[PDB]
DNA sequence: TATATATATATGTGTATATATACACACATACATATACA
DNA sequence: TATATGTATGTGTGTATATATACACATATATATATATA
C-alpha cells in the first residue's frame, strides 16, 4: 500500500523538523549537542537564540548544535513491548508494530544513529553515534517538565540504560515565574508554582510587582533570551542513573495501576538542603530524585484537573467556566460566541493552558440532549450543539454557536450571597475562583461522567431527583415523619430511603440483579416480514456507533440482510431485515438466560451500570467512596455550616 | 452626602428603611436559634425554589422561554 | 478594541484572549483564526517587516527575517500590549 | 507507463462526507435531491432537520435526499482550462 | 551563518571559476556581474490603489497625490475640535 | 539563437477543514493452545 | 474434532500536551518547456 501511494508521498526529509549541525556525524561529532524541543514555537525561540552572533560571543551556535521536535507528548514503550523467552535461556525484548511506526521516535533514532541490538557498554561503541548528547529543551510548566521528560527518560532506560549511566541525556533549566520589582534591575525567578504561591502568600503589599507567567518557552522576550543565552552552559544539567531507579521507572510508567494507586496517595516529599546544594553545585541529577518530585507532582496535578470534587460535582476547568460566566453575563444576559466567552474566561480567571481545550469544555458544558453528560447544564446553548446519534461529537465550530447563562437555575442552585464566604484559589496573587461551590443539592451524584486519570478511574450514573429531594427533606425538616430514623441511620451508617438510578428521558427499563443494575433497550418483532424494529437503545449508547458495532460481528451478519436507520433527531427507530428462516436459528443458537432475552443477546440490548466513585476532596487529595449514600452524608455538614456563617 | 438627600421625602425613606432593617435584624436573631440547626427553614425554601426551577427548565427543553 | 481593552491598566494578554475581546466588543462577524493571524502580524517588528510603526508591543516570539515572520508562536503562547 | 497509469494509479473508492439517498440511481432516481452543503456543521444541521420523523410529515427525509460537502471554496474552472 | 537580525551568507566556488562568470553573466551599467549572478537587486514597483471615504476604489499616480489628498481632513478636524 | 507556449511562486484579508499523545476500566472482538479425543 | 484457556488487540469518556490543511484575490518574477530555422 505504501508503494501504491509513494508517488505523492515521497520520503519526508524533514526528519520531524530537524535542523542539521554543521558537524553532525564527522570528525568532531562527539562535540555536538541535539536540542530536542517540544514543538515549532520552541524551535523559533531556539533558532533566535543560537544566532546571536556577536551579542553572545561565548554562546553556542549551529556549528555544534542541532534542533528537532518531540512532537507533543512522547509515546511510552513500557506499555508497548514484550519480553519473550527463547530456548537458550534469554528473554529478548521485542517491540510492537504501533511503537515501531511512531514518526517522532523514528526521527530521533535516524538522527542519533542509535541501534537497538547494541548495548554501548564500551567507548568504542559510544563513539559510533552522530551526536554527543541529547538535550531536552522542554517547557518548565508541570506537564512538560514532568510528563514528557519522564517518558523520554523511560524510553532511554527501557532500551539503553548504559547511556543514562554515561551521561547522554541532558536538559536545560528555565524559569517558570519571573517577578519584577519596581526600581531594582534584577527579577526573582521561581521554578515551581507552589514555591511562588508560598512566597506570594508571605507578602503584605504586592501592589507594585509585575508577576510574569511563562507558559511555554516561546513566551520569552528578547532581553530575557539574551540573558538566558549568555549563561547557557551555566544552566544545563545531566542525569545520573541510580540502582533504585528500576523500581521507580516500573511504578510510574508500568502497566500495573495498583502500584500507582498505592504510591500516589501521599503528597510530594519536599527536597532537602544537602540534596539542593549537591544538585546546584556538582550540576548533576539522580533519576530517582526527579521521578519522586517532578513526575509525582505532575500526576497529582493531573488528578486535580481530571477528577471532580464531590461537593459541587465539577472539575477545575468547569469551575473557572462557571465563575467567569457569572462574572461575564452580570450586566445583561446578552449572548456571546464560544471563542469570545473563552477569551473572557481565560483572561479574568487566569487560565494557563491552550484555547482549543477550553472551547471544547465550554461546548460540552453547554450541551443538552437525551444521554448527554449534564442533566442540569450551566448554560443555555444557542445554535447547533450536536445530537444523540454521533454522541454529541457533531456540534458546530466555536465561531458559529453561542452560549448564554441559565440565569435563574444558576441563581437558585448557587446563591450569590453564599459565594462571598468560600475559600478561593489565588493565581499569581489575585483571586480567581473558589476551591469549590457548595450547592443546595448534592450535584455530584445527580449527573453522569466517565473519565480516566492518573491511577484512578471516574464513572458515575445519575440518581433520581425525587429520591434526593426526599433524603434532604428527611434530614432538614423536623415535621417529616422520617427525621429521627434518618438521624439514627446517619449515626449507624445504615440505609432506610431508596436511591434508584435516573430513568428520566430514557424509555427502556432497569433491572437490579445481584449487586448491579442493568439497562435494557426495546425491540419490536414481526415474523410476517422478518423485521425487528429497535425502538430504544440502553443508557448512553450512540446510535451510529451501535450500528457500526453490529456490522463487524460476522456471527450476527450471517442472519441479517439489510439494516436501515429511520431515526428522528431525538428518537431511535432502527429497522433490520432478516434472511428467511433464521429466527428459529437465533432462538436455538443465541441462548436465553433469565437475565437477558435471546433477541437482546442477538441485538446487544443491555448493559451494566458499573460505577467507580473516585473524587477529590477539599484541601487536595483523592477520596474513594463505596456507595452514593456515603457521598450524600459527606455532603450535608458543609451546607449546614455555610448557612450558619452566612 | 448630596444635597438631594436633605429633602423631607428622603428623610422619610431613610426612616422606613431603618424600620425595615430593624425588623430584619429581629428576624435574623429569631432564626439563628431554631431547631435542629441554625437556618433550617431557609434551606427548605431554597429546596423548593431549585425544584420548581428544574421543573420549568425541563418543560422548555432547557431553553427557559 | 485595543485602545478600549488596555484602557485601565496596560497589562498584557494572550493573543486569543485579546482576539475574543475584539470579536465581542467590535462586532467582528467572521472566523477566529484569521483575526488572531492579523493580531500577530499587526505587532511584529524586525528588519523588513510590513509595519514600521506598529500599534502593539509584542511580548514573546514573533518571528524573524529568516522566514518572513511566518515562524511566530501560536496565540496560546505569545502576548501583546 | 501502463503500470504507472495503472497499478499504482488504479481504481479507488467513494469520497468523504457523503450520505447517499436510499433511492439513488434506481427506478425513481430522477426524483431525488443532493443537498450539497459548505462544510460539516451545515451537514450537522441538515442531519438534524432531515430526521424530523413524525413531527414533520410534509418535510423531506433520506428517502429522496442526500448530503455532500463543498470543501470550503470551490475551485474555478473558467481559468484552469 | 546569519544571526537573527543580520544577513551573512557564505558561498563556495568551484576551483578557478571566478573568470567564467564574467563572460556568462554580462555586466550592464545598471547591475554588476556578481549582482546578476547572485540575484542581488530588485525593482520597487508600486500599485497605489486605495479605498476612499464613503467606499469605492481610488487610484493615485504618485505619493504626492496621497499627501495632498490627506492634508485637508486634518485641517478641518482641528477646526471642529 | 531564436519566438513561442504552458505551468509555477509570493504577498494580505478572507472562506472552509484536518491530526498525534496521556490517563482508567468495563466490554467487545481474534485467536490458539492445549486435551480429552477422534 | 470439538472444546476451553490463556494469550493478544481495540474503541471510549474528560482534561491535558503538541501540531496539520484546502480555497479566493492581483501582479511581478521565474525556471524550465517548446517551434522551426537550419
Amino acid at each position: 500500500l505504501q508503494s501504491i501511494s509513494k508517488k505523492d508521498n515521497h520520503k519526508q526529509v524533514d526528519v520531524d523538523k530537524y535542523t542539521r549541525a554543521r558537524n553532525a556525524g564527522g570528525k568532531r561529532a562527539q562535540d555536538c549537542m541535539l536540542l530536542a524541543a517540544e514543538g515549532d514555537s520552541a524551535l523559533s525561540l531556539l533558532r533566535t537564540g543560537l544566532t546571536l552572533g556577536k551579542s553572545n560571543p561565548s554562546g553556542p551556535s549551529f556549528d555544534f548544535c542541532g534542533m528537532i521536535s518531540l512532537g507533543g507528548v512522547i509515546m511510552n514503550a513500557c506499555k508497548k513491548v514484550t519480553n519473550i523467552t527463547t530456548d537458550s535461556g534469554e528473554t529478548i525484548m521485542v517491540r510492537n508494530e504501533q511503537l515501531t511506526n511512531n514518526k517522532v521516535l523514528q526521527g530521533i533514532v535516524q538522527v542519533l544513529g542509535l541501534d537497538f541490538n547494541c548495548h554501548y557498554k564500551t567507548q568504542e561503541e559510544r563513539a559510533k553515534l552522530r551526536y554527543g548528547c541529547i538535550v531536552a529543551c522542554v517547557d518548565q510548566d508541570l506537564d512538560g517538565c514532568g510528563k514528557i521528560l519522564g517518558l523520554l527518560l523511560a524510553y532511554f532506560h527501557l532500551f539503553w540504560p548504559q547511556l543514562i549511566i554515561h551521561g547522554f541525556v541532558k536538559r536545560l533549566l528555565t524559569p517558570l515565574i519571573r517577578v519584577y520589582e519596581k526600581g531594582k534591575t534584577m527579577p526573582v525567578e521561581f521554578y515551581y508554582e507552589q514555591e511562588f504561591d508560598a512566597w506570594a502568600k508571605k507578602q503584605t503589599s504586592l501592589a507594585n510587582h509585575t508577576v510574569k507567567y511563562y507558559k511555554g518557552l516561546a513566551a520569552h522576550d528578547t532581553h530575557e533570551v539574551k540573558s538566558m543565552f549568555k549563561h547557557f552552559d551555566n544552566m544545563v544539567y545531566t542525569f545520573t542513573l541510580d540502582d533504585s531507579a528500576k523500581e521507580l521507572f516500573h511504578i510510574y510508567f508500568g502497566g500495573e495501576s495498583e502500584l500507582r494507586k498505592r504510591e500516589l496517595c501521599t503528597g510530594v516529599v519536599p527536597l532537602t538542603e544537602t540534596q539542593t546544594q549537591s544538585i546546584h553545585s556538582v550540576r548533576r541529577i539522580p533519576c530517582s530524585l526527579h521521578l519522586q518530585v517532578d513526575t509525582k507532582a505532575y500526576k497529582l496535578d493531573a488528578i486535580e484537573r481530571q477528577i471532580p470534587n464531590f461537593l459541587d460535582g465539577m472539575t477545575r476547568a468547569r469551575r473557572k467556566i462557571l465563575a467567569g460566566g457569572v462574572k461575564c453575563f452580570a450586566s445583561n444576559n446578552r449572548e456571546r460566541k464560544v471563542f469570545q466567552f473563552g477569551g473572557y474566561v481565560a483572561d479574568h480567571m487566569f487560565y494557563h493552558h491552550g484555547d482549543m481545550s477550553l472551547n471544547t469544555s465550554i461546548i460540552k458544558a453547554a450541551q443538552y440532549y437525551p444521554g448527554s453528560s449534564h442533566l442540569y447544564p450551566v448554560f443555555i446553548g444557542i445554535g447547533s450543539f450536536g445530537s444523540r446519534h454521533l454522541g454529541g461529537k457533531d456540534a458546530g465550530s466555536p465561531r458559529y454557536i453561542s452560549v448564554q447563562l441559565a440565569s435563574e437555575f444558576i441563581k437558585t442552585m448557587f446563591p450569590a450571597e453564599d459565594s462571598w464566604l468560600l475559600p478561593y484559589v489565588f493565581e499569581d496573587g489575585q483571586r480567581a475562583e473558589p476551591e469549590y461551590y457548595v450547592p443546595v443539592l448534592p450535584l455530584a451524584i445527580m449527573e453522569y461522567g466517565a473519565n480516566p486519570s492518573e491511577g484512578w478511574k471516574y464513572t458515575t450514573w445519575a440518581r433520581q431527583l425525587e429520591d434526593i429531594l426526599a433524603l434532604v427533606r428527611a434530614y432538614v425538616d423536623k415535621d417529616n415523619p422520617k427525621h429521627e430514623l434518618l438521624h439514627y441511620a446517619i449515626k449507624h451508617k445504615i440505609t432506610i430511603l431508596p436511591l434508584r438510578p435516573s430513568n428520566y428521558n430514557f424509555k427502556g427499563h432497569l433491572k437490579r440483579f445481584g449487586q448491579y443494575y442493568y439497562s435494557y433497550g426495546t425491540y419490536v418483532i414481526s415474523e410476517q416480514r422478518n423485521i425487528i424494529t429497535i425502538t430504544e437503545l440502553p443508557l448512553r449508547v450512540p446510535t451510529v456507533a451501535y450500528i457500526e458495532s453490529i456490522k463487524k460481528s460476522s456471527n450476527r451478519m450471517t442472519f441479517i440482510e439489510e439494516i436501515i436507520d429511520y431515526s428522528s433527531s431525538e428518537t431511535i427507530e432502527i429497522l433490520v431485515k432478516l434472511k428467511p428462516n433464521s429466527l428459529n436459528r437465533i432462538v436455538e443458537e443465541f441462548k436465553e438466560t433469565e437475565e437477558q432475552d435471546s433477541i437482546e443477546n442477538f441485538l446487544r440490548l443491555r448493559n451494566c451500570l458499573h460505577s467507580h466513585l473516585n473524587f477529590v476532596k477539599p484541601k487536595g487529595g483523592i477520596i474513594e467512596f463505596n456507595t452514593y449514600y456515603e457521598i450524600l452524608y459527606a455532603w450535608l455538614p458543609y451546607r449546614r455550616e455555610l448557612y450558619q456563617k452566612r | 452626602l448630596q444635597a438631594r438627600e436633605l429633602l423631607i421625602a428622603a428623610k422619610t425613606r431613610r426612616v422606613e428603611k431603618i424600620k425595615k432593617m430593624q425588623a430584619r435584624l429581629d428576624k435574623v436573631e429569631q432564626l439563628l436559634q431554631e431547631s435542629p440547626f441554625p437556618g433550617a427553614s431557609v434551606w427548605l425554601e431554597e429546596i423548593d425554589a431549585v425544584e420548581k426551577a428544574i421543573i420549568k427548565g425541563r418543560n422548555t427543553q432547557w431553553k427557559f422561554h
